[PDB]
């Protein structure tokens, strides 16, 4: 529309300059206000901790679709991602990476108070062949996949009683799940968490779940349900949040 | 159906209705008959049941989109609760929220429209249609509703007929029956039976018509629903501009809704989520209630000017009264107080003074001169004015008189000097009377003289001094009739120049003793086809009365000069008096000179005067009759201050057409039947509410409740404050669209968690919905409104590129950044610092990632994240709404899970979203863009 | 040209009369505003060159506040018993103490309210009124909240200046603000000023209603005198005068919103106010043999 097909009648340069200056001034005001608001916040602990009162639960590695683990006992490319994710995640837990960390007494909160904040050791040998020390494949090649269950980190949360993760198979409990360490016992010496800045080199407790697929029932879909049992502090029943103190996943090992 | 009293003679009327046809029925009988028949002007129409008016607001426009969304949410929840046990109570609450939104929007529309309806219906009761009835002997003016079947009603020129009348007394009434018969040519009315059909006889005058000439008297026979009329049963430029703008912005809204719907479907939205997002981002963007807001503005300004004695008959007059560029006004009544007092006389070859304070005769003169005796007799006899029979103890001047102001002044002067005007009129019985007419400019009467040397018939004349001297052959000096010669005529003109040069209205008086041999005792005296010798009279003298300008009129003319409004004085008074009054009120300001003034400042004849050296002129009415159409254009184009003197009411149309050929918006003043074509041709027709005819009030577009010229200028100033308050409302309607669409754009671009959802988009639109209406309700005034040239309504647009660039991009962006600040603070005080949120959109919103880590190391499940997100959404909405209202209040003061508003170090709330506002209102102030939308900063 | 003190009936009020030649002609009563005095409200206007045409033809009085103009006696307990309704009704004794037939009063602000109430009580002693910045309405609550919530710590002179002068007029000083502020601070003392302001803050709603054509004859309490409402176009009292312009018989009242003025029209624009007053008086049968202003100086 027009001789030049545009509306630039010596305009659209002055307009662009004016809006550039106006939005530069506006962005300067916004950035300065954001900075001056950020200066009022701590760098070690959130101002409000009432929106994350109780820990959730989560499984590792994250599958491609939902929380459904599917692979084949034969093809090594079907479970290559699981192996790589498990090996990358568990690297800071290995023997040569926890050397600097300290060793703490069991069954008691390690309530530190002072600008040192040492982190205890979680020996990867507690997972009992669900680590990569025995077999590089975490049981996927053998037909007994290993899955890690973790408790979401909350700054200053001190669980009471004896925390424990209770995983029960729902596929008629034919492939009896194996939970390590022991019966999923979460030790109290890793609590409380003091933050990403204060608690340097903090390794959280892990629970490893191995579902053993026999040749007779190979190819089914085992649904496992884990909960934070044994601690009244940590909630495990909630209608809306299906992951508050709980996690459910489906494992399918194709024959 | 005829059923009328046409052929029924007068005797049965006294019987059929029980009223004597000389004094009318008594007040008690009138009230009793009224109680069993109802008000005269009932004519009741039906009405909308007032719940259809609410159902149309609920289910109508773009509220149907929200109803569809609610129905879809309810269907989704129904199929959900059917297929799956224990469903999520989310679609149900979403549908309930959408339904509440439509209900509240409809309620606001209803209690915004049925407030303008109340204001606009209040005006129709400000000037009740009245009627003159004869109850209990005397005439009492009552509301036309109180008129009842059978009472005596008087009608005159420019009088709407109260009801169907059986005429019993009439001298010249001609009704305008165009309302029923179609033809607008006046039809004479007489007390006799003339035709069989009621609609064609002459003794009946019909309801809702008006008598346009002369007076008549009738007996009411039919009231409203029984009348012959009761038995029988366009877009302003502002409206068109706003309609076009609404259509364009609605198209823009639909485009944005479609694009956002597609983008949300790309971002893995459920279909029920994307559809609701579309119908919410469309509804929140269309300018709903903008026509209601402009209606509120128009009705509020109409209400406020009616408080200043300017009663508009429609809302189109409100917007036209702000574009005025010419005001053709009348001297007497409008520009002058119309309260005259006699101050000078000229009967002999000397100017004689007059004064109040009855004692000492007032200054020095008395009844010594027979010339003064004759002049006082003429003044008393020709007057139609009579003192109201009350306040006898009150002073003669401090009395109440019914009649013309000039006649009232003459009556008071004669009562103070001579006295006993009523008995003087008793002595000289009035044989025939010719009423004063603006076309004739004189009043004629013939009286019976009981004198000794009387020729048995006395002729009395008063009127324009120069129109009377054109028919006078002798001048009465010291009681001796002398031939009218150039020795007396030039003295008369000098007296007129001196009395008229003080702004004093002058009347000329003359008589003639009708010879007895030509006019015996029983000579025929008929008003039509006069036979008395109107020519060749005997001049007696002149009387001049002061008519002071109204107190507020000089200031009003000053305001009109400050603006670009060209005031023209159209009067029937003499050029001397008109010029003096125009100079006195400031219509002809000091410095401006007439051609006759620059021919006298330097002594040259008028014919040698350069016309372009004069910017002020006084145009005689006779010199306007022979002017061509192109010749009037030279008067109006070159002269900036024009006075039309001795102009008939039927030349106002010529003047108004000549002014409108100049591309002006003419406001004209009229108070008569003859002014009606000018009142209808003019862009604004102004009628005098006090002394204006019903015909003029029908023709007019506006009524002056006080007959004050200054009220016209005050109404023009009030109507000028209609476009600056309209673009304010448009901008305030448009400012909230950027805070509602920027959250999704930043969502997509920066991949942050969603700052605002499509329930709080509708909540923002609902909260910030009445802000423009409240803004124009609290709007006080402006300053330079009357120092601004008149609007050019044809080539001046209410909406320009600077208003749109303001709303969509300088105020909306500030508000959006305030809401974003609130969202960022709420997120950062729970652990997620602003730098952490960038790119977090996909880990967030993933229901199967329940260990999302914040800036402090903690890990959040999906529901824990979503509670904080819901808090951020509600805080965004609350911040936007609260800051919009607070900005409204601050702007009207300075220049003429809801976390926000919290005190606990919550400067993140409305505090900053308004602090950016007040920090940019100062930078836009300092940059000082002159071409000036530095307001709406 | 003498100062007179009236009999102590419900208090004592000091008045100043400039002469007694009337006999039958009415006098021009006056009443200043709150915190002001006649020497600072009407003296600067009646001495104007254009006003000499009127002052020499009428007797001009100056009714001061129930306080004092010269000196500052004040009251120990204060006890401001004379309210506006009480202040209005103590005028007939003043008129009878000076043999005044009738007055053409002209009041500013609270003086306008006092004159209006006096006219309502006695609609025979007044021939006409010039109500400058009249406010026949109580503060209600809508503006009452703002009059004290944001102004808890506000000097009384600031309150008076806000009441009289416009917002921008007080925001930007033109040395007229300074002159009138020093007039308020000096001369009249602060105690009686505060007492007068407290008395005026009540301001019971004056009963005025515009007559409707043929229906409200049963109930109507509009002024029977020729009224001339004056207000600057840039004053905070415009709405008050327009409210008084409504509910007032539009056959005798007149509304004058002066263009280039604001605040106190009596001092800012005296040459136009005196012309308006002359035209207003001339239509009442007074000063008939006067000169029409702006008639080319003659
Ligand atoms: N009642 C009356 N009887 C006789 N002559 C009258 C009269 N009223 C007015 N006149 C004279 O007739 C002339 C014509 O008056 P007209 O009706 O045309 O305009 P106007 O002067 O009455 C009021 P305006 O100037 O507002 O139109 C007047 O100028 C006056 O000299
Ligand atoms: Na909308
Ligand atoms: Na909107």
């Amino acid at each position: 529309t027009g001789e030049f097909l545009g509306r630039t009648a010596k305009s659209w340069g002055l307009i662009l300059l004016f809006y550039l200056v106006f939005y530069g001034f506006l962005a300067a005001l916004f950035s300065f206000t954001m900075w001056v608001m950020l200066q009022t916040l701590n760098d070690e602990v959130p101002k409000y901790r009432d929106q994350i009162p109780s820990p959730g639960l989560m499984v590792f590695p994250k599958p491609v679709t939902a929380l459904e683990y599917t692979f084949s006992r034969s093809d090594p490319t079907s479970y290559a991602g699981y192996i790589e994710d498990l090996k990358k995640f568990l690297k800071p837990y290995t023997l040569e990476e926890q050397k600097n960390l300290t060793v703490c007494p069991d069954g008691a909160l390690f309530e530190q108070k002072g600008p040192v904040y040492v982190a205890c050791q979680f020996p990867i040998s507690l997972l009992q062949a669900c680590s990569g020390m025995n077999d590089p494949d975490f049981g996927y090649s053998q037909g007994n996949p290993c899955i890690l269950v973790k408790m979401n980190r909350i700054i200053g949360l001190k669980p009471e009683g004896v925390p424990r993760i209770d995983c029960v198979s729902k596929n008629e409990d034919i492939p009896n799940v194996a939970v390590y360490p022991h019966n999923g016992m979460i030790d109290l010496k890793y609590f409380p968490y003091y933050g990403k800045k204060l608690h340097v080199g903090y390794l959280q407790p892990l629970v490893a779940v191995q579902v053993s697929f026999a040749p007779n029932n190979t190819g089914k879909e085992v649904t496992v349900e884990c909960k934070i049992d044994g601690s009244a502090n940590l909630k495990s029943q909630d209608d809306r949040d299906k992951f508050l103190g709980r996690v459910m996943f489906k494992i399918t090992a194709r024959a | 159906v005829s059923m009328d009293d046409h052929k029924l003679s007068l005797d049965e009327l006294h019987r059929k209705y029980g009223t004597d046809l000389s004094r009318g029925l008594t007040s008690a009988r009138a009230a009793e008959i009224l109680a069993r028949d109802g008000p005269n002007a009932l004519t009741p129409p039906p009405t909308t049941p007032e719940w259809i008016k609410f159902c149309r607001q609920l289910f109508g426009g773009f509220s149907m989109l929200l109803w569809i969304g609610a129905i879809l949410c309810f269907l989704a929840y129904s199929i959900q609760a059917a297929t799956e046990e224990e469903p999520q109570n989310d679609n149900l609450y979403l549908g309930v929220v959408l339904s509440a939104v439509v209900i509240i929007t409809g309620c606001f529309s209803y209690y915004q429209e049925a407030k303008s309806s109340k204001i606009m219906e209040s005006f129709k009761n400000m000037v009740p249609q009245q009627a003159l009835v004869i109850r209990n002997g005397e005439k009492m003016s009552i509301n036309a509703e109180e008129v009842v079947v059978g009472d005596l009603v008087e009608v005159k020129g420019g009088d709407r007929i109260p009801a169907d009348l059986r005429i019993i007394s009439a001298n010249g009434c001609k009704v305008d029956n165009s309302s029923l018969t179609g033809e607008s040519e006046p039809q004479t009315r007489s007390p006799d039976f003339t035709n069989e059909n009621p609609l064609e006889t002459r003794n009946i005058a019909f309801f809702s018509t008006n008598c346009v000439e002369g007076t008549a008297r009738g007996i009411v026979v039919y009231t409203g629903d029984r009348t012959v009329m009761g038995r029988i049963a366009g877009q302003t430029p502002i409206a068109a501009e706003i309609e076009h703008f609404i259509h364009i912005i609605t198209g823009v809204a639909v485009f944005l809704g479609v694009s956002f719907f597609i983008l949300s479907l790309i971002l893995e939205y459920t279909w029920l989520e994307a559809v609701i997002f579309l119908i919410g981002i469309i509804v929140a963007n269309v300018p709903e209630g903008l026509l209601a807001t402009v209606t509120v503005c128009l009705t509020l300004t109409a209400k406020r000017m009616a408080r200043k004695n300017c009663l508009v008959k429609n809302l189109e007059a409100v917007e036209t009264l702000g574009s005025t560029s010419t005001i053709c006004s009348d001297k007497t009544g409008t520009l002058t107080q119309n309260r005259m007092t006699v101050a000078h006389m000229w009967f002999d070859n000397q100017i004689h003074e007059a004064d109040t304070t009855e004692n000492q005769s007032g200054v020095s003169f008395d009844k010594t001169s027979a010339t003064w005796l004759a002049l006082s007799r003429i003044a008393g006899l020709c007057n139609r004015a009579v003192f109201q029979a009350n306040q006898e103890n009150l002073p003669i001047l401090k009395r109440a008189v019914a009649g013309d102001a000039s006649e009232s002044a003459l009556l008071k002067c004669i009562e103070l000097c001579c006295g006993s005007v009523k008995e003087m009129r008793e002595r000289y019985a009035k044989i025939v009377e010719i009423p004063f007419n603006s076309t004739n400019k004189y009043q004629l009467s013939i009286h019976k003289n009981p004198n000794t040397s009387e020729p048995q018939h006395l002729l009395v004349m008063k009127g324009a001094p120069e129109r009377i001297l054109d028919r006078c052959s002798s001048i009465l000096l010291h009681g001796k009739e002398q031939p009218l010669d150039e020795e007396l005529k030039d003295a008369f003109q000098n007296a007129y120049l001196e009395l008229g040069g003080l702004g004093e209205r002058v009347l000329g008086f003359c008589h003639l003793f009708l010879p007895d041999e030509q006019f015996p005792e029983g000579f025929q005296f008929d008003t039509d086809d006069v036979n008395f010798p109107i020519d060749n009279l005997c001049f007696v003298g002149l009387i001049s009365m002061i008519d002071p300008p109204r107190a507020a009129v000089p200031d009003a003319v000053g305001k009109c000069r400050s603006a670009g409004i060209k005031v023209i004085m159209v009067t029937g008074d003499h050029p001397i008096t008109a010029k003096a009054i125009a100079k006195g009120v400031g219509i002809i300001s000091e410095g401006n000179e007439t051609v006759e003034d620059i021919a006298a400042r330097l002594n040259i004849p008028v014919s040698q005067v350069n016309p372009r050296d004069a910017k002020a002129c006084v145009v005689h009415g006779s010199d306007l009759k022979d002017m061509t159409s192109e010749q009037l254009d030279d008067i109006l184009k070159y002269h900036t201050e024009i006075v039309f003197a001795r102009t008939s009411p039927q030349q106002k149309l010529i003047i108004v057409e000549g002014c409108q050929r100049q591309g002006a918006i003419v406001a004209v003043t009229g108070d008569g039947v003859n002014d009606s074509p000018a009142l209808k041709k003019a862009d604004i027709g102004v009628a005098m509410g006090i002394a204006g005819s019903d015909v003029s009030k029908q023709a007019a577009d506006m009524i002056l409740l006080d007959d004050n010229f200054a009220s016209i200028v005050t109404g023009v100033e009030e109507g000028r404050l209609i476009f600056d308050n309209l673009k304010k409302s448009i901008a305030y309607t448009l400012t909230s669209n950027i805070p509602e669409i920027t959250p999704f754009l930043i969502f997509i671009i920066a991949n942050i968690p969603l700052p605002l959802g499509t329930v709080t988009i509708l909540c923002i639109d609902l909260g910030t919905d009445m802000v423009p209406a409240i803004s124009l309700a609290y709007e006080q005034a402006e300053s330079d409104i009357m120092k601004r040239q008149p609007r050019n309504p044809k080539t001046d647009k209410l909406v320009n590129e600077r208003l749109i660039s303001m709303a969509y991009g300088q105020i909306g962006m500030i508000q959006a950044l305030g809401g974003f600040f609130t969202y960022f603070v709420i997120l950062a005080e729970n652990g997620f610092l602003p730098i952490h949120l960038l790119g977090l959109r996909v880990d967030w919103d993933d229901r199967w990632i329940n260990d999302v880590e914040d800036s402090y190391g903690q890990q959040w499940t999906y529901e824990q994240r979503k509670i904080v997100e819901f808090t951020c959404h509600t805080a965004f909405f609350v911040s936007i709404v609260v800051v919009q209202w607070a900005d409204l209040v601050i702007c009207k003061t300075r220049r003429n899970r809801m976390y926000p508003l919290k005190p606990t170090w919550w400067f993140c709330a409305f505090p900053y979203s308004l602090l950016i506002f007040v920090y940019d209102k100062v930078r836009k102030l300092i940059i000082r863009r002159r071409p000036e939308k530095e307001t709406y900063y | 040209c003498q100062e007179h003190d009236i009999e102590t009936t419900h208090g004592v009020v000091h008045v100043t009369i400039r002469g007694l030649p009337k006999g039958n002609r009415p006098v021009i009563l006056t009443y200043h505003d709150i915190g002001l005095n006649h020497k600072s409200c009407f003296n600067a206007f009646f001495n104007f060159e254009d006003m000499q045409e009127i002052t020499q033809h009428f007797a001009v009085c100056h009714v001061d506040a129930p306080g004092q103009q010269e000196g500052a006696p004040s009251f120990p307990t204060g006890y401001q018993y004379p309210t506006m309704d009480e202040l209005a009704e103590m005028l007939p004794p003043v008129l009878t103490h000076l043999s005044l037939k009738s007055i053409i009063g002209i009041g500013v602000g609270a003086g306008a309210y006092i004159l209006s109430r006096f006219a309502l009580n006695h609609p025979e002693l007044v021939e006409g009124l010039v109500l400058i910045n009249v406010d026949p309405c109580a503060k209600g609550w809508i503006d009452w909240a703002a009059s004290k919530l944001s102004g808890l710590t506000t000097n009384v002179v600031d309150i008076i200046l806000a009441h009289h002068f416009g917002q921008e007029e007080l925001q930007a000083n033109l040395d007229l603000i300074q002159t009138y502020r020093m007039h308020i601070a000096q001369d009249i003392n602060q105690d009686n000023l505060q007492l007068f302001l407290n008395s005026y803050n009540g301001r019971r709603d004056l009963e005025i209603e515009r007559p409707i054509l043929g229906q409200n004859d049963n109930k109507s309490k509009t002024l029977k005198c020729s009224t001339l409402l004056v207000v600057g176009d840039n004053s905070p009292a415009v709405e008050a005068v327009v409210e008084c312009n409504s509910r007032l018989n539009p056959i005798n009242t007149t509304l004058l919103k002066m263009a280039d003025c604001g605040g106190l029209p009596q001092v800012v624009q005296p040459g136009k106010l005196t012309e308006a007053f002359k035209y207003f008086l001339q239509g009442m049968g007074y000063i008939p043999s006067a000169s029409m202003t702006r008639l080319a100086r003659s």
